[PDB]
């Protein structure tokens, strides 16, 4: 039901580049910070879109 | 190439491919790139838009008949075939010179009756 | 003479680009790739007609950008040789006459015009014959076959085609229809 | 777009022939101290390596030009020493005028289905391979050629002969060429193939015999400038030298012994080109004794650093970097919406200031120095899409590394807070994994770029994640020396500790308002407080743990426990309850690394967040 | 899959350290310190 | 930064971060393999295109982004007579 | 595995198969990497040093995850 740590910080990086190259950012308007921690707290809040299609 | 794999392509006539052009120049109408056709797609259009001597459905459906009066007729043949309007025997010959079967008198008729139709008579 | 082509191939849907439905999008980036372009397989690519259906995206280590299996159709030209067809004239000089056929022109020489002694009008826009008066210029209906071609760069305007009118059943129209009777 | 896989085999002529830029017939090479340019083998639409940029089509100058290959029309053929022993084993495993490998039917169809159960080990696939090169070896009647008699092979270095029959007991030894061989290796089958080391399609026998040299671009060619010309270069040289020789005797007159010893030569002159240091083969040298070193001679023959000072006072994933350090290494921060500010007064900041920048990389590439000019026009509209090189600040991921580096807990991602000073400030609790101490250790530290990068080193990487080491069932970042004794003297039976001292104190931790601090146990002598209360202030409220203490040995082992099958009477078997430290005393046993039982437990129950509280604010 | 298997797709070992529990995660070799989970209960 | 240095990215499992650190970082070289031929194709300045050794110009070839030193040891077996058929796995 | 006790290096587990690029870089071995790669037949991969080396993320860690990412909207 869960990611595992691998894919976690790979969804994280992922999103966080995404970002970087322009794309607007889901829920966040008062922030104030990196590419990375806007991910980050994209995260905290379950909105990143990014799903790990798992090999089984 | 086009892309990574051609799964499908057909022959076109002009008059098929006039109503193709003119959605494409409708799109356009696009906003945000607004996205023009370049030159020579715009001079197509133009050229389209005179020598197309059927209506876009009217094409279509005699090409296909064509298709089904021979073997010797494929697609792309029927589809030169509608983009001519042969009128008679020398109108034949010229199409199929240099193609692999060159139709008899009695053939070529056949043809020209079948095309006899769908003549704009305007 | 013209092709519908169904083709399927993979786009990359730019990060910039994820406030666009995958169709439209991927619509927008592949006809930014290929319209405007001569595939010497397929011919002029005059433009991607539509997207069918797009795949699941898939992000790459590197990129971060999404990358898609889109299935697409758009409309192609190839002038095949020895192929019959008509046009246009829509271009006079004085070593040779260009006749547009479809989104391209072909070349037809001052010795494939006509079954006569044909000059170039320098004071005019036109070529005329000696013993026939048979005179072609500027936005002139002919019919012609093509004889060569030239397929160098990918840019459709560095192409060239040469046609023909010395034969039977070619020419301007009123030519071939008053040589029935 | 990346690589998949690699498949091996060999070249074809075919390919050779396809993929040269062209034919390679000049025996020269640059000549000489003024216009090094000819027509054979340099640049000749080949590959470029001088100031001048000039090449084959592509254009494409000096620098950034990946070299082009070329090839050589070999007057004969010659058999490649890489594979004259696999040649020599191919050829008398199998028939001439057949083509057979020289097995029945049933061989053939059991020992192909013995070979795909073995088709990945490389090492016990070359068992069967020999096994059936033996079986082979001694067979005389092949299935395929109504037997003729095979006289037995002898080899070396390149050599090759057949014991043939003419007279009657004789065994006369009939010579062999590369022709020969190569036209009767082009009988051999697909089907065979397979049985043997090679392949139908990426590896036929026939190209093992070259009948086309493949020349080496410029750009693998490089002369080494004082100029020390390319031993390839030189015996190239030398091999179409007698290549051509052969080629025009071949074309003339034929008293074939020449053309033999001419052969035999070309032969010698490529067998040195493929390994100079072959056995059999005298070693092509140069003019002074040195050994000219071939292809098998060719493929064989953001950080810093400083001293580390303790600091209990950080984070214990935090790092103290030294701002000097910080304002050299940078990090790539792409101007956006939520930072376009900040990073515009970074760089207006300049490389001075503190949190300033050294370098912009606009959307086309071009890097801009900061330096030199002024702050001024050059920070104006930046528009988003751009990226700055601000210096570090406070958080930032960082990689720190002690060596040598024996287990991974070397390397750790560490959250840069930047202090003046020229130290590296590590948190005393993380220097078992490390294995750092002080007196002169000097530590890395690694600025990645890349925001996957940062992102996977700050997830995966970062100390907090790590403080349980993969050796052992067991935490490794935990207490070390006064961590233990502190914990000892805040855990004892006489620790009574007056307002002043527990007031003031706790602001080294946190975590009162309310229902915390409450309520001061001991009023009895004076109001005072009790230290198992204090330490009592952090443990969650639903940690109920015992173990006994270090002490809890000789005659007083003891035990009296009581399951619940409230008081407080007892010392060694610690007890904790809901966060309540009713008995017990802290130690090597309740704290530190190597044990297993208390920070152990936090860290599986409650792991990050709570676990590095625990931890950073005990040693406090 | 939960498999530990070489570079070249060979199985050298169907779960991991038989059952799979990374020992960086196992309360000192045991899969589930059970006395420990039992007790929790309260 | 070394072998056991390189081992300790791998045991936490960060590749992006070696690459990161070992190649992206230096001397990142881009060659453009075949599909159906597995031999790095051509590009051309002054004409400005592709075209694969055996496959001609026809034939849509596929970037790969490489360290050069693997660009000059597919070089180096392939003038040993070796073919290192390059084998993609798409996007 | 295999069937028998065997060495942990060179003469064992480090000496068997994997790709021949984890033998390629085996320290110039002669009497290896060229009699290995003397042997035109097939390859692999999906091993460890063949990719760095290579320029590829190792198949390890997080490089054996694929992301997936519906774009609307
Ligand atoms: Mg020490
Ligand atoms: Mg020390
Ligand atoms: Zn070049
Ligand atoms: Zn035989
Ligand atoms: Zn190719």
């Amino acid at each position: 039901f869960r990611y595992t740590r691998f894919e976690k910080a790979r969804i994280i990086g992922a999103r966080a580049l995404q970002i970087a190259m322009g794309a607007p950012v889901l829920i966040d308007v008062p922030e104030g910070i990196t590419p990375l921690q806007a991910a980050l707290l994209e995260f905290e809040k379950g909105v990143i879109p990014i799903t790990v299609i798992r090999p089984s | 190439m086009i892309g990574r794999k051609k799964l499908e392509e057909h022959y076109i006539t002009i008059a098929e491919a006039k109503e193709l052009l003119e959605r494409r120049h409708a799109e356009g109408l696009a906003e945000n790139p607004e996205e023009p056709m370049f030159y020579e797609a715009r001079v197509s259009l133009e050229h389209a838009e005179r020598f197309a001597k059927l209506k876009p459905e009217q094409a279509r459906e005699l090409k296909e008949k064509l298709m089904g009066l021979f073997d010797w007729i494929n697609e792309r043949i029927a589809a030169k075939l509608v983009d001519i309007l042969p009128e008679d025997y020398l109108d034949i010959r010229v199409i199929f010179a240099k193609e692999e079967y060159m139709p008899t008198p009695e053939e070529a008729e056949e043809i020209i009756k079948v095309i006899d139709e769908y003549r704009p008579l305007e | 003479m013209y092709k519908l082509l169904k083709v399927k191939d993979v786009v990359r849907i730019p990060p910039r680009m994820f406030t666009m439905d995958p169709k439209e999008a991927a619509k927008i980036v592949l006809r930014e790739t290929y319209e405007g372009i001569y595939d010497r397989d397929e011919g002029v690519v005059l433009a991607i007609l539509d997207v069918e259906e797009i795949s699941e995206g898939v992000i790459v280590p590197g990129d971060g950008a999404t990358y898609h299996e889109a299935i697409f159709n758009v409309l192609v030209w190839e002038p095949r040789n020895q192929e019959v067809v008509e046009g246009e004239v829509v271009e006079m000089m004085p070593y040779g006459a260009f006749i547009r056929i479809g989104p391209m022109d072909g070349l037809v020489h001052i010795s494939q015009l006509m079954d006569d002694y044909v000059v170039f009008d320098e004071k005019n826009r036109q070529f005329i014959g000696k013993e026939t008066n048979r005179v072609l210029k500027l936005g002139d209906y002919v019919r012609a076959r093509i004889i060569g071609v030239s397929v160098k760069s990918r840019v459709i305007r560095e192409n060239k085609i040469n046609m023909t009118m010395r034969q039977p059943g070619l020419g301007k129209f009123e030519w071939i229809e008053k040589e029935k009777k | 777009k990346v690589i998949g896989s690699i498949e091996f085999g060999i070249l074809s002529p075919q390919e050779i022939r396809k993929m040269s830029a062209a034919e390679i017939t000049v025996p020269d090479t640059y000549d000489d101290d003024g216009y090094p340019i000819e027509g054979g083998l340099m640049d000749k639409r080949l590959g470029v390596i001088d100031p001048g940029l000039r090449c084959e089509t592509c254009g494409a100058r000096a620098g950034e030009c990946p070299g082009h290959f070329g090839h050589i029309e070999l007057a004969r053929p010659v058999i490649h020493v890489g594979f004259a022993k696999t040649i020599h084993r191919v050829l008398e495993s199998t028939c001439r005028e057949c083509g057979r490998i020289k097995l029945t039917d049933e061989e053939i169809e059991e020992y192909m289905q013995k070979f795909e159960v073995m088709g990945d080990r490389k090492g016990a696939v070359d068992k069967l391979i020999k096994e059936i090169h033996k079986k082979a070896k001694e067979r005389m009647v092949c299935p395929h050629c109504g037997a003729p008699q095979f006289p037995i092979k002898f080899e070396r270095p390149t050599i090759y002969w057949e014991l043939r029959k003419d007279e009657e007991g004789n065994e006369y030894k009939h010579r062999m060429m590369p022709s020969e061989v190569r036209d009767r290796l082009e009988k051999i089958p697909d089907k065979d193939l397979p049985l043997l080391g090679l392949h139908p399609e990426k590896s036929r026998p026939e190209w093992m015999v070259l009948t086309v040299l493949p020349v080496p671009p410029v750009t693998m060619r490089p002369s080494i400038t004082l100029r020390a010309e390319d031993d390839l270069t030189h015996k190239l040289v030398d091999i179409i030298r007698i290549n051509n020789r052969l080629k025009s005797n071949i074309e003339a007159g034929a008293p074939q012994l020449i053309i033999e010893d001419l052969w035999d030569l070309l032969q010698y002159h490529v067998t040195t080109y493929i390994n100079n240091e072959t056995s059999g083969v005298p070693p092509a040298k140069h003019k002074s004794g040195r050994p000219l070193k071939t292809l098998a001679q060719r493929l064989k023959g953001f950080s810093a650093r400083t001293v580390i000072s303790p600091d209990p006072m950080i984070s214990i994933n935090e790092v103290g970097v030294p701002l000097a350090v910080a304002m050299e290494l940078t990090v790539p921060e792409k101007v956006t919406e939520f930072n376009y500010e900040k990073l515009k007064q970074r760089v207006l900041n300049g490389p001075e200031k503190y949190p300033g920048a050294n370098y912009v990389i606009d959307p086309e590439g071009r890097r801009i120095r900061l330096m030199e000019s002024n702050r001024e026009l050059i920070a104006e509209k930046l528009d988003i899409g751009w990226t700055v090189e601000r210096h570090l600040e406070d958080g930032d991921v960082v990689l720190f590394n002690r060596q040598p580096s024996l287990h991974r807990m070397s390397i750790m991602a560490h959250r840069v807070r930047v202090m003046p000073y020229r130290t590296f400030r590590l948190n005393l609790p993380v220097c078992p994994p490390y294995n750092a101490d002080f007196d002169g250790d000097e530590m890395n530290l690694h600025v990645p770029q890349t925001e996957e990068a940062q992102a996977e080193a700050k997830i995966l990487m970062e100390v907090q994640n790590h403080i349980i080491s993969p050796r052992y069932g067991g935490p490794l970042i935990a207490g070390i020396q006064d961590h233990i004794s502190g914990g000892y003297l805040l855990t004892r039976e006489g620790a009574y500790f007056t307002r002043y001292e527990v007031e003031q104190m706790l602001m080294f931790a946190g975590m009162d308002v309310n229902e915390l601090p409450e309520p001061d146990k001991y009023e009895n002598g004076e109001p005072l407080w009790s230290g198992k209360t204090i330490f009592s202030l952090l443990l969650p409220d639903d940690l109920t743990i015992w173990y006994r203490n270090k002490l809890c040995d000789e005659p007083e082992r003891c035990e009296a426990l009581e399951k619940l099958i409230r008081k407080l009477a007892y010392d060694g078997f610690v007890y904790i309850q809901n966060g309540k430290l009713l008995s017990g005393a802290v130690d090597k046993k309740a704290y530190g690394r190597e044990d297993g039982k208390l920070l152990d437990i936090i860290v599986r129950e409650y792991g990050v967040e709570r676990a590095r509280q625990f931890l950073d604010q005990v040693t406090k | 899959d939960g498999t530990v298997r070489d570079p070249t797709g060979i199985i050298v070992q169907f779960k991991y350290g038989e059952d799979g529990v990374d020992p960086m995660k196992s309360w000192q070799g045991k899969t589930v310190d059970v006395d420990r989970v039992i007790v929790r209960t309260l | 930064f070394g072998e056991m240095e390189r081992d300790v990215l791998i045991g936490h499992g960060a590749a992006m971060l070696l690459i990161e650190r070992l190649l992206e970082e230096s001397d990142k070289t881009e060659v453009w393999v075949c599909e159906s031929c597995g031999h790095l194709a051509l590009e051309d300045k002054r004409r400005g295109k592709v075209y694969c050794p055996v496959c001609g110009e026809d034939e849509r070839i596929s970037k790969v982004e490489m360290s050069y030193a693997f660009k000059l040891l597919l070089d180096e077996l392939k003038a040993m007579v070796i073919r290192p058929s390059l084998r993609l796995k798409d996007r | 595995l295999d069937g028998v006790i065997r060495p942990i290096g060179r003469h064992g587990i480090v000496g068997e198969k994997a790709s021949v690029l984890a033998r390629a870089a085996f320290e110039i071995t002669t009497q290896h990497l060229f009699a290995a790669a003397e042997r035109g037949e097939v390859d692999p991969l999906n091993g460890v040093v063949e990719n760095v080396l290579i320029g590829q993320p190792v198949p390890v860690g997080t490089g054996i995850v694929k992301l997936a990412m519906s774009l609307p909207l």
